[PDB]
């Protein structure tokens, strides 16, 4: 068998997007841009998206040892509702919650800075091969966890990279469909993993 | 292995503030 | 003959990590982080790492045009112990002296710049094709410069892109052991690189 272990993941992510604008006195430039792709905790995910279909305004996570905050538009904390994705040939079902990039107002001969917070949902086709001790997503990204890994069964022997605390299962997880508002009549044992760029479900 | 660079040369749980 | 050229190489380079924290009253964010590997000199690489284990604590190279120099921490220049990277399934060894991402101290409304330099060294598979003018390291970097370039026996007529002083051949070369902290008993043709990010030991 040369087939890799094909399997069903859900991605969540913020794509925090924090850009300097410098305004001259008839022009505007991009004095430079930080993107990132935060996580989202397990809260999040459970309480707030699957329980609600909604993301927090602001990303809260870890980054180079730092527990950094950040607000959509800077403004208060709000919940948002998630929307499908653009249409795209070829791809799977995503939705997000921001579309229009946010910038800071123009003042004269001045730096600003404005944060942009896009909760993002994917639902991702996962890869894995012998001994089946990592897998990796449509998108590139590798998880260095077993895609059989649990607590149940024996399972906690297999493999993985990460700490305790940022793996989670949940018993009896009834999915929400997100596009036609559904939930799912079959419990399922949902692994989450908070990886330090995303958080998959699976 | 350029994705295990986080894991392989730094702390990824660590957190540090004042 | 379809199996590319294979052989052993050994890259040297500092993760240079400058980030940008805006502290509110009651949050952390990242206004902007900057990272770049910096390349290790040739003296550092014979006379600090190779003779002694260690890295300067600082970051001296040529960055667009411009010869920028990191302080690690902001401190004063200082020997960094070299030590083992944290263990990973199918990774060949490799070193660095800095764990901890370095972060500057929370001051009230007030933006301030943390630099970081790790030194990193790993030992990489090299990997080249006919003509042999140029190969490939594990991590995916190119380095147009013929393997068996050098200054004996005719050596000189191979390909190479970079400048005469970025080159450096030393004979009766004994490699230090890092992890076993040993010295090899055959003298070898060790070959020098300063790539722009990244030096390379073959």
């Amino acid at each position: 068998n040369i087939a890799p272990y094909k399997f069903k993941a859900t991605m969540y992510y913020k794509d925090v997007t924090v850009s300097q604008v410098w305004f001259g006195h008839r022009y505007s430039q991009f004095m430079g841009i930080f993107e990132d792709r935060a996580p989202v905790p397990f809260e999040e995910v459970i309480d707030k998206i699957n329980a609600k279909g909604v993301c927090r305004s602001t990303a809260k996570y870890v980054r180079n040892n730092l527990e950094t905050t950040a607000f959509h538009r800077d403004d208060h904390e709000t919940d948002m509702e998630l929307k499908p994705a653009n249409a795209a040939t070829r791809t799977s079902r995503g939705w997000h919650t921001t579309d229009l990039k946010y910038n800071p107002s123009r003042v004269e001969a001045f730096h600003r800075y404005g944060t942009t917070v896009n909760c993002i949902v994917e639902e991702v086709d996962a890869r894995s091969v012998y001994p089946y001790d990592e897998f990796v997503l449509a998108t590139g990204d590798f998880v260095y966890m077993s895609p059989f890994y649990g607590y149940r069964e024996g399972s906690h022997t297999e493999h993985t990279s990460y700490a305790a605390d940022r793996f989670k299962q949940v018993d009896g997880f009834y999915a929400r469909d997100l596009t036609t508002k559904a939930r799912a009549t079959a419990p399922t044992t949902r692994n989450l993993l908070t990886t330090p760029k995303f958080t998959v479900a699976w | 292995r350029n994705q295990l660079h986080d894991l392989r040369f730094a702390d990824i749980d660590t957190v540090i503030h004042a």
